């Protein structure tokens, strides 16, 4: 996975 | 014109690769079509990197 496609972090 | 995007909460990044921000830092997009990650310029520090697209919203 590309850097643009990693996972998102979640809602703090 | 363009459409800035502005941080929603703070941001500790793991990787310089990604932009640390804090809540009401201002951005510049330079790609947000790749992915969920937008690389992004702020307007605050200069600096140019990843940003979250979940903690960011457009100003309106």
């Amino acid at each position: 996975v590309s850097l643009a496609r990693r996972p998102l972090p979640p809602l703090p | 014109g363009v459409t800035l995007f502005v941080a929603l909460y703070d941001y500790e990044a793991r990787t310089e690769d990604d932009l640390s921000f804090h809540k009401g830092e201002k951005f510049q997009i330079v790609n947000n079509t790749e992915g969920d990650w937008w690389l992004a310029h702020s307007l605050t520090t200069g600096e140019t990197g990843y940003i979250p697209s979940n903690y960011v919203a457009p100003v309106d």
